[PDB]
Parts: structure tokens; C-alpha cells; sequence
RNA sequence: CUCAAAGGAGACUGCCAGUGAUAAACUGGAGGAAGGUGGGGAUGACGUCAAGUCAUCAUGGCCCUUACGACCAGGGCUACACACGUGCUACAAUGGCGCAUACAAAGAGAAGCGACCUCGCGAGAGCAAGCGGACCUCAUAAAGUGCGUCGUAGUCCGGAUUGGAGUCUGCAACUCGACUCCAUGAAGUCGGAAUCGCUAGUAAUCGUGGAUCAGAAUGCCACGGUGAAUACGUUCCCGGGCCUU
């Protein structure tokens, strides 16, 4: 906004693990305010991921987030003349938000049976650097690299 | 730690009366167990939070009656009432409870519907022509 | 439709008219404005001129018309298509 | 025991009526329970304020009906007859029940 | 897997499979299964012929398939050749149950027909 | 509203009041489950003989000061416009602008 | 834009109601209609009596009408003859026993309804509208109002194009709810049509 | 004790620190339920658009007066090659269906709300308590949770359309009512150019009530339940405020 008067809102940690990171992931996945449904989906997918891999749910989730998190994005900047796509560094909070949003969108786009299964498959693919939201991170990085010459506007 | 201590909690349209006394850790809400009444893990955590913070979970017995609102509102009202009961029991926990943010009464209520709007703020779809 | 426990509806004036017409050999059309009357199994054979709003159209009552209202056979709106 | 039910559009008027009722009931020997403030009724109305169209331009009004209950337990003979002749102020509705 | 002159699916529950008959919905299928004494959640693939033959006569108790189609066609034809208001609506393809025609009515009218010049 | 339109309403109210019971007992006879099959027919035929204006369903609530047939309010007996005018003038007891 | 009614917005704060009775829904509309008829008859009858306010009460199965007037002698008549006649007619209209009380409006120049009616009578007598409004404002200010505003709208002086003209002195703080604002309107029916008059009078904050 | 409703207290940059022109004020901290206009509403300046309303009402002028006035029955305002606006329901598995089982607020009621019991698959019917109401009735909240099934199919999605049979209101459901049962089972598999709302208990989603009203809401007004995402910033689009040219 113009006035710069927006603070921050505290978020309760998730029940099973007490991680605000996972609580934010549940919030992103939630639709129509059905938080219990979102939590059940997330927990089922996390248990499937944990039994697929050798790490805990939090460790596997962190691996997937590390593989999907972007570092530099492109934003439009209009100056005297034409608008340029300037590459800008992404702050850590936005890195996490983008990683979660891309993962959720990719899982929703997948075509498996259940949403929990789709989320588990997407998380495993992210941990192995395959599939969507990983291609999305790659596309964002490619655009930033192509527009690197404009990193002074 | 010899007599009953009382607390009132409120959240949304929920009001909760909390009676606390020394005990072993049994919680009754509306003549039911905590797990019987609150099937939501979030609600269970909200109810348990002050006790976990003060490390007195198994030193007390909880007798709680609630009315109004829904699951989350009743859980929050119970948490507020438990915080007030603990403050009545011992007055040295006020600082830590306020630091955790449990002393504050959450005043967020449902915004009224208004003329010309579909809801509190959602306006009907606009068209120039 | 009308409840069974109340029986089919019929206007009293039309009932009197059909009673006076059936016993006699009167084959003249029975002019009426009562489109709400149910067709009863007692006036099959004679013609009833039902009002449609601006005139009386004659319907020849047959057996298959029993149970219908008189207005069902007197359309009220004139339509011939757009640009036809 | 007798029940006094007081209705009013003005809570100050209803408070005056209840105060005088309890005074004239306690003076005449019989004791009084209350007065009890029953839940206020809020009737609401919404009207269009333009003579023509302008559907979103409205006035919202309300009428508040305040309600009071008075208990007279063990009413004496001089208590009973000291009630209807009090002639409370206008705008207060009084209902008497023999409970 | 052959009832009332048609073939019913074999991989579905009996209650769902029976509705494939024209004139049999969920309620009639449930009633027929109850009369036959067969569970609703059993696939007709694992049903012995001694149960299909007891389903067949129960189905025949009702009016289904060609008989029902003939009856419906006859009633509509009776309306049309009586020439009542409903018959005229059926003739012209307009809605017969007093729905609006200024807009909508697309189910009865088909897709939109743009005006020519 | 027009003077004739107001007179129509007063006439309808008068007719309904006059024929109140003579309609009620006929309707009771018609709706009687244990009634015969010919007294029901006679009652049905007789109900049509009464003037149509005697049925209470023919009445249309109108503003008692203007005759407006739309925007009526039963609590005050007036249309919305007249209710607003009286409320602002302070002539409706206990009624004020509401806000919550 | 449009402004809220100054009396209506203050009806529960600093201003009293003009009707004080209780009723259920069964008789609310009937009471409102009878009050309207009573006020109509009284206003028509006491046209020259300088009537500013008619308060109606219904204590129990009876009607009490208080008439605030600047000419109580004209209202009452000789040994109460006129007020007795009005009591009879009011009882006949309301269908209940009637009791008429007379209230004195001292300083009619500080009463909004009376000022508006005076301006309206002058306009119907074809007095200059500017002179009428200036006189009203000056009289109220001299009598000691904290403020007054007068507004006249219509075909002033028979002009073909209608317009609105207003004068104000002192302070008239219409946005202050606790301000004692007496507001009233009147209409003049001249040969060129209807002219509307509105009068606000400020009497200090409560 | 919750609560009902009357009377009071409380929040005032009041206190502390820093910055600031020894100012106004700003930034942060303490205490507190609430911190800087605490949240929401009411409240709409001088004026603008000869903006809307002579069909709420009133009113100048004009016009009709065995008619442009008055009464009645039937019809129409519900038409239908088409075009637009505002909504509702969907296209499904974060779901449909079946069984079981929790947790609201607000409101209305006397030609009214109508319980219990019996009958009917059902809409309802018969009989008949209680309530002018914190007492009785409307009136089971639903989403939610547990178990089972469906297994990606135009389907156990969707429920338009039509046939048959009924119920209730009402003199009277043909034109032209609402609701119920059986059958029927359309388009639709996420929507071009373009375009709308929303900054927090908001959006989204889920039910509930009321006015109008004999009957007739997907509209309107109101009430709770669950409950987000995001705001780096003011270069750009729209509207506006102040100074200057
Ligand atoms: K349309
Ligand atoms: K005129
Ligand atoms: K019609
Ligand atoms: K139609
Ligand atoms: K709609
Ligand atoms: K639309
Ligand atoms: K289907
Ligand atoms: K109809
Ligand atoms: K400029
Ligand atoms: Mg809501
Ligand atoms: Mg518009
Ligand atoms: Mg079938
Ligand atoms: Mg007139
Ligand atoms: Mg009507
Ligand atoms: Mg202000
Ligand atoms: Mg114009
Ligand atoms: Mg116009
Ligand atoms: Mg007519
Ligand atoms: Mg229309
Ligand atoms: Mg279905
Ligand atoms: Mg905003
Ligand atoms: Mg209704
Ligand atoms: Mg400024």
C-alpha cells in the first residue's frame, strides 16, 4: 500500500509437528476454509513421503523445499521508454511462499487418484529434481539469467 | 493450591467457565472427556497450550462448561478461561502468559452485513455499460 | 392440480347451461367465458365457444377432452414467428 | 404470589415505574423479589428512502421494547388494593397475573 | 447379465447396474433387489443364473423399455393431436410447463439460431 | 392512489366482513373428511355463488394515508415513504434511526 | 447532497417524541391512524391559533392531547368553550375519552414551526421573500438564539426558474448530535406554485 | 458462575526513552481486555449533473367531462428468430452416496406459530397441548468427524427437460403457483477477446432467520460456523487533494 502500515500476522504451528512452515503449507493448500480437510491431506501425503524415503516428514519436506525454492525472479520495471524485466533477488519468506505455491499447483495439476497421493508424488519428484514446480523454478531462473544484463534498473 | 479457582473465557460467540484445582491432569468439558468433546487436534492443542507453557499440565484437574459458537471458538474461549484461572491460582505467571499472548481477549467478531453489499465487504459485480 | 378430495371444479352457470342443453336437442354453440371449468363426461357432442380474451372460439367436445379445462383449447396469444 | 409485567419503549420510564411499584409494595408490608430485567426486544425495519428507484439508498430503524418483571410473594390485603390505583405514567404497559 | 432384452454391466453393483434399464431408477432398482432378496453391493458377475431369473420376473412386473417408450410416445401424440395448449407447445418445441421463453429455454429450443440479415 | 381504487378496498373489506361466517362453514363442510359426496358438491357450488369480493384474498394492503399498494408495512399501516416522514417528525413512538 | 432530518437524528438524544404511548402490533397501526386524523383536524381547525406542536398520549383507554400554542386565549375561547368543543371532536375521532391540555410557547420567534408558518403566510400575502427571511433571522437573533438558518425554495417572486435561497446567523452545528436544534418546514401555495420553507434554530448544546 | 439489563470504571500519546525548531509531532517500550481515530455503524460541507421522481403525496399551468371519469367478466403485464446486465447450480474424489455422531447466532408468532400421537414412501392429513412468549412453537443448523462404498467414467458427476400420479393455499392453479413421488437423465469435462470483488474474522465456503405475503425467492435485509493468501513498493492504469506554470 501507499502508507506502509502493514504489520505481520502470527500463525499457529501445525498440530502433529509444531512447525509454522508446515502450518503455512496447510494454509496454502486449504480451500474454502476447510482447514481440517487440508490438514488430513497434508498429513497423509507426508506419511507417504516419510515411508517412501528414509528421513522424517520434516526433513523430506525441507529437501523438497530446498529443491523448489527460487533465488532470483523477474519483475517489470517501467522507465522513460519501455518496460524491462529486471531480475531481483527473492527474500527468504517469498522463497518459501513461492516454493509451496508451486508445489501445491503442480500437485493439483497432476492426475492421480487422491490429492494426498498427488501431493506425495509431487513432493518425491521435487526431492529428486523432477516434474513440475521444478521445471517452474528452472524457467524462472532461465528468465532471470536471460535478463541479467538489466540488473541495475 | 487448596480451593477452587475460577476463570471466564470468551471467543467469538463462545463463553467458557473454567474451574481449576490441584489434581493429576484429568480434563472434563461439558461432562465429557477432552478427546470426546474436541475431535480436532488444533482444538486440543489450543486447550492444552497454557498448561504446556506453564509446565503444570499434570498438577491440575479441569472442570469446564462451554456454550455458544463452534469448535474453534469454544477452544479459544476455554484457553482464555484457563489462562485466567491460572492467573488467579498464581499471580507470577501473568508475565509469561502475556508474553505467550494468552491473556489477550481476541475481540475479532463477525462483521455485520451492510446495505448494498452482498456481505460485510463483498460488493455486487460492477459493469461500466 | 386441484385436490382430489375436493373434486373437479366447474362453474355453476356453465353446469346449468350444459344441463339445459343435454336434455334438449339444442346444437347451438354454448358461449362461455369460463375457461377454468373442467370438462365433465356429460357434454361430449356439443360445441362450446370458450372466450380467449377477445372472441369465443368453438371447441367440439370429444371423449378425449375429459379432465382438461376449457381454456386449454382456446389459445390466448397470437404468434406467427419473427420475420416470417 | 402475583406477577407484574412492565413493557415500555423507554427504559428510563420503565425504571421509574418499577421503582414506584417496588416502593408502594414494600411500604404496604408485602415483600418483593426483583425487579428483573427481561431481555430487550429489538424490532428492526429497513425502508427505501427515495420515492423512485435508487435501491441501495435505505434507512434502517428500530424499536426497543424493554421488559421488567416484579414478584410479589405473600401479598397482603392492603398490598393488593394499593396497586391498580397507582395510575402509572403513560407509555408503560402493565400486565397483572395471579401466580 | 441380460434382463428385459438388454445387457446390464457386469463389473458394477446390482443396484447401479439395474438402473441401465429404461424405466428403472434407483428406487425401483432398490425395490426389485429387496424383492429378489439380493444385496445391493454384490456385482452381478458373481450372481448365479438362479438369481438373474428371479430378477427377470420382478423386472417384468413393471413397464420398462419398449412398452414404456410406446406409452410415453402415445401420451405425447395424444396431446399433440388433441391440440390443447400442451399439444401446441409440443408441436412447436417450446417449453410446455410455463417456463420463460424471452431468455433461456435452450433445452427445448436447441442451440442459438442467429438472425439472417 | 385513485379515489375509486380506495373505494374498491373499502367495499372489499365490508363484503368480507359481511360474508365471513357464511364462507367459513361452507369451507369447513368442503374440507370435512367424513362428509358425504353430494353435500360437498352442493357446498362447492354454493361457495361460487357468493360475490368474489367477499374473499379475504381479494384485499390488497394499502397505505392508510396515500393508498399506495406497494412498499406496505403492517406494523405501521403505511407505505415506506409515509413511515419515514412520520418517524422523522417523531410521530411513531419508540422508533428511531438504528445502528449496530 | 441530501441531509439527515435534524429532529429524527436527535429523537433519542436531546429531542423528545411527539407521541408517547405503548401498543402491540395489534393496535399500533390503528393508534397511528387515529393520531394522524386527530392532528389533521386540530391543525385545520386551529389555523390562526399559532399551533407549534401537538403531543398525543394514551395512558389507559383514553387520549390526552397537549397543544403547544402562542395564542392560548384564542385556543381556549371564553370560559373554555372552544377547548371543550375541540375535546368533544377529538373524543369523537379517537373513540375514547379525550383530555386537552394547553402549553404556552413564550417567544414564538424562537419556535421553528411558527417562524416557518409566519414566513409562509407572508409569502402567500405576496410579501418580498428576502424581507421575510431577513426579518425572521433578525427577530430570532435579537431574542437570543445561538443561531438560525432560513431556506426558501421555489419560484421566488414568480420567477420562471425556481431557485433556493438561504440566510444564516450565529452557529447552526448540524453535525453535533447534542446540539439543541429546532427544525421545521412549511409550504406556501402561491399563484405560481408551491414554495418550501425550512427553518433551523440553535439554542445551545446540552 | 454463564447470562439478562440498568447504573458506573476504563484509552487520554496518560507514562518512559530517543528524534525533532526548547514546538507540533513521529519512532519504539512499559502497564492493560483494548494503543494511538481499538473494530463496525450512524453522521454526507458550499455546490454539480435543467440528474431521478407530476405514477407515493402535494402543487402552477394545460387538457377530458353520457368520457382520458365509473362498474364487470375474460385476456395481457409470464409472448420469443435474437442481444445485454445481475444471479443460482454445476462440470466432480479437498467429491457423490449410505449409516452414525457433535458445536451457533439472530428473529417471528393470534383469521398466528402450531407440539405430542396416529395415518401416508413423501409433499401432507386427522385429532389436539402450549404460547401474545428468557417458559410454548417455528426448529433437526450445515459445513464438520467416524465407518463403508464409488475408482476417473459424461460416471453412483451434473439435474435441465418431459410423461404419469399427487398435496396445499385459494371462489378459481389452462393461459400462469409452490411442493411431493415414480420414471426420464440435456448441456456441461473449468470457459476467446475482455472483465469484477476483496487488505482479516475480510475473501472463500456452510447453513439459519425476517419483511412483502392466502399461496408464491436462486432477489433483498439480517445472523452465526469454518476460515485463508498477499501487500517489495508508487514507475504505470483510474479517480481525487494541495502548490506552481
Ligand atoms: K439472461
Ligand atoms: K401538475
Ligand atoms: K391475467
Ligand atoms: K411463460
Ligand atoms: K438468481
Ligand atoms: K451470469
Ligand atoms: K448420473
Ligand atoms: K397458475
Ligand atoms: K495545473
Ligand atoms: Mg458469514
Ligand atoms: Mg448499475
Ligand atoms: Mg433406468
Ligand atoms: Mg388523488
Ligand atoms: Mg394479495
Ligand atoms: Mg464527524
Ligand atoms: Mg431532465
Ligand atoms: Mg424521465
Ligand atoms: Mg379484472
Ligand atoms: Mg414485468
Ligand atoms: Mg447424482
Ligand atoms: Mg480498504
Ligand atoms: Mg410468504
Ligand atoms: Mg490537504
Amino acid at each position: 500500500p501507499r502508507r506502509r502500515v502493514i504489520g505481520q500476522r502470527k500463525i499457529l504451528p501445525d498440530p502433529k509437528f509444531g512447525s509454522e512452515l508446515l502450518a503455512k503449507f496447510v494454509n496454502i493448500l486449504m480451500v474454502d476454509g476447510k482447514k481440517s480437510t487440508a490438514e488430513s491431506i497434508v498429513y497423509s501425503a507426508l506419511e507417504t513421503l516419510a515411508q517412501r524415503s528414509g528421513k522424517s516428514e520434516l526433513e523430506a519436506f525441507e529437501v523438497a523445499l530446498e529443491n523448489v525454492r527460487p533465488t532470483v525472479e523477474v519483475k517489470s520495471r517501467r522507465v522513460g521508454g519501455s518496460t524491462y524485466q529486471v531480475p531481483v533477488e527473492v527474500r527468504p519468506v517469498r522463497r518459501n511462499a513461492l516454493a509451496m505455491r508451486w508445489i501445491v499447483e503442480a500437485a493439483r495439476k497432476r492426475g492421480d487418484k487422491s490429492m494426498a497421493l498427488r501431493l506425495a508424488n509431487e513432493l518425491s519428484d521435487a526431492a529428486e529434481n523432477k516434474g513440475t514446480a521444478v521445471k517452474k523454478r528452472e524457467d524462472v531462473h532461465r528468465m532471470a539469467e536471460a535478463n541479467k544484463a538489466f540488473a541495475h534498473y | 493450591a487448596e480451593n477452587q479457582y475460577y476463570g471466564t473465557g470468551r471467543r467469538k460467540s463462545s463463553a467458557a467457565r473454567v474451574f481449576i484445582k490441584p489434581g493429576n491432569g484429568k480434563i472434563v468439558i461439558n461432562q465429557r472427556s477432552l478427546e470426546q468433546y474436541f475431535g480436532r487436534e488444533t482444538a486440543r492443542m489450543v486447550v492444552r497450550q497454557p498448561l504446556e507453557l506453564v509446565d503444570m499440565v499434570e498438577k491440575l484437574d479441569l472442570y469446564i462448561t462451554v456454550k455458544g459458537g463452534g469448535i474453534s471458538g469454544q477452544a479459544g474461549a476455554i484457553r482464555h478461561g484457563i489462562t485466567r484461572a491460572l492467573m488467579e491460582y498464581d499471580e507470577s505467571l501473568r508475565s509469561e502468559l502475556r508474553k505467550a499472548g494468552f491473556v489477550t481477549r481476541d475481540a475479532r467478531q463477525v462483521e455485520r452485513k451492510k446495505v448494498g453489499l452482498r456481505k460485510a465487504r463483498r460488493r455486487p459485480q460492477f459493469s461500466k455499460r | 392440480p386441484r385436490s382430489l378430495k375436493k373434486g373437479p371444479f366447474i362453474d355453476l352457470h356453465l353446469l346449468k347451461k350444459v344441463e339445459k342443453a343435454v336434455e334438449s336437442g339444442d346444437k347451438k354453440p354454448l358461449r362461455t367465458w369460463s375457461r377454468r371449468s373442467t370438462i365433465f363426461p356429460n357434454m361430449i357432442g356439443l360445441t362450446i365457444a370458450v372466450h380467449n380474451g377477445r372472441q369465443h372460439v368453438p371447441v367440439f367436445v370429444t371423449d378425449e377432452m375429459v379432465g382438461h379445462k376449457l381454456g386449454e383449447f382456446a389459445p390466448t396469444r397470437t404468434y406467427r414467428g419473427h420475420a416470417a | 404470589r402475583i406477577r407484574i409485567r412492565l413493557k415500555a419503549f423507554d427504559h428510563r420510564l420503565i425504571d421509574q415505574a418499577t421503582a414506584e411499584i417496588v416502593e408502594t409494595a414494600k411500604r404496604t408490608g408485602a415483600q418483593v423479589r426483583g425487579p428483573i430485567p427481561l431481555p430487550t426486544r429489538k424490532e428492526r425495519f429497513t425502508v427505501l428512502i427515495s420515492p423512485h428507484v435508487n435501491k441501495d439508498a435505505r434507512d434502517q430503524y428500530e424499536i426497543r421494547t424493554h421488559l421488567r418483571l416484579v414478584d410479589i410473594v405473600e401479598p397482603t390485603e392492603k398490598t393488593v388494593d394499593a396497586l391498580m390505583r397507582l395510575d402509572l405514567a403513560a407509555g408503560v404497559d402493565v400486565q397483572i397475573s395471579l401466580g | 447379465a441380460r434382463i428385459a432384452g438388454i445387457n446390464i454391466p457386469d463389473h458394477k453393483h446390482a443396484v447401479i447396474a439395474l438402473t441401465s434399464i429404461y424405466g428403472v431408477g434407483k428406487t425401483r432398482s432398490k425395490a426389485i433387489l429387496a424383492a429378489a432378496g439380493i444385496a445391493e453391493d454384490v456385482k452381478i458377475s458373481e450372481l448365479s443364473e438362479g438369481q438373474i431369473d428371479t430378477l427377470r420376473d420382478e423386472v417384468a412386473k413393471f413397464v420398462v423399455e419398449g412398452d414404456l417408450r410406446r406409452e410415453i410416445s402415445m401420451s405425447i401424440k395424444r396431446l399433440m393431436d388433441l391440440g390443447c395448449y400442451r399439444g401446441l407447445r409440443h408441436r412447436r418445441g417450446l417449453p410446455v410447463r410455463g417456463q420463460r421463453t424471452k431468455t433461456n429455454a435452450r433445452t427445448r429450443k436447441g442451440p442459438r439460431k442467429p438472425i439472417k440479415k | 392512489a385513485k379515489q375509486s381504487m380506495k373505494a374498491r378496498e373499502v367495499k372489499r373489506v365490508a363484503l368480507a366482513d359481511k360474508y365471513f361466517a357464511k364462507r367459513a362453514e361452507l369451507k369447513a363442510i368442503i374440507s370435512d373428511v367424513n362428509a358425504s359426496d353430494e353435500d360437498r358438491w352442493n357446498a362447492v357450488l354454493k361457495l361460487q355463488t357468493l360475490p368474489r369480493d367477499s374473499s379475504p384474498s381479494r384485499q390488497r394492503n394499502r397505505c392508510r394515508q396515500t393508498g399506495r399498494p406497494h412498499g406496505f408495512l403492517r406494523k405501521f399501516g403505511l407505505s415506506r415513504i409515509k413511515v419515514r416522514e412520520a418517524a422523522m417528525r417523531g410521530e411513531i413512538p419508540g422508533l428511531k434511526k438504528a445502528s449496530w | 447532497g441530501q441531509k439527515v432530518h435534524p429532529n429524527g437524528i436527535r429523537l433519542g438524544i436531546v429531542k423528545p417524541w411527539n407521541s408517547t404511548w405503548f401498543a402491540n402490533t395489534k393496535e399500533f397501526a390503528d393508534n397511528l391512524d387515529s393520531d394522524f386524523k386527530v392532528r389533521q383536524y386540530l391543525t385545520k381547525e386551529l389555523a390562526k391559533a399559532s399551533v407549534s406542536r401537538i403531543v398525543i398520549e394514551r395512558p389507559a383507554k383514553s387520549i390526552r392531547v397537549t397543544i403547544h400554542t402562542a395564542r392560548p386565549g384564542i385556543v381556549i375561547g371564553k370560559k373554555g368553550e372552544d377547548v371543550e368543543k375541540l375535546r368533544k371532536v377529538v373524543a369523537d375521532i379517537a373513540g375514547v375519552p379525550a383530555q386537552i391540555n394547553i402549553a404556552e410557547v413564550r417567544k414564538p420567534e424562537l419556535d421553528a414551526k411558527l417562524v416557518a408558518d409566519s414566513i409562509t403566510s407572508q409569502l402567500e400575502r405576496r410579501v418580498m421573500f428576502r424581507r421575510a427571511m431577513k426579518r425572521a433571522v433578525q427577530n430570532a437573533m435579537r431574542l437570543g438564539a445561538k443561531g438560525i438558518k432560513v431556506e426558501v425554495s421555489g419560484r421566488l417572486g414568480g420567477a420562471e426558474i425556481a431557485r433556493t435561497e438561504w440566510y444564516r446567523e450565529g452557529r447552526v452545528p448540524l453535525h453535533t448530535l447534542r446540539a439543541d436544534i429546532d427544525y421545521n418546514t412549511s409550504e406556501a401555495h402561491t399563484t405560481y406554485g408551491v414554495i418550501g420553507v425550512k427553518v433551523w434554530i440553535f439554542k445551545g448544546e446540552i
